[PDB]
């Protein structure tokens, strides 16, 4: 799975999160098997 | 205040969104004990210090 977010959210994608993320569009199963992993984008991703 | 004689307000006597405050995404760090800051919405008090 991958996507962008701001870097103060990426504390909602884990398992049993909550926040105008991981309530409404990509919610985590709370026996979740597997890795998050995220950087920072803002040479990418900000104009 | 200044923290060597922090300030101190009782809350009493009114409806609160404590889903508002959470949304406050401003907010650096919302750290919270023995409740979830979702459930405060669901849940009551006596009283409220901050």
């Amino acid at each position: 799975d991958s996507f962008v977010i701001r870097g103060d959210e990426v504390r909602q994608i884990a398992p049993g999160q909550t926040g105008k993320i991981a309530d409404y569009n990509y919610k985590l199963p709370d026996d979740f098997t597997g890795c998050v992993i995220a950087w920072n984008s803002n040479n990418l991703d900000s104009k | 205040a200044s923290v060597y004689a922090w300030n101190r307000k009782r809350i009493s006597n009114c409806v609160a969104d404590y889903s508002v405050l959470y949304n406050s995404a401003s907010f650096s760090t919302f750290k919270c004990y023995g409740v979830s800051p979702t459930k405060l919405n669901d849940l009551c008090f006596t009283n409220v210090y901050a």
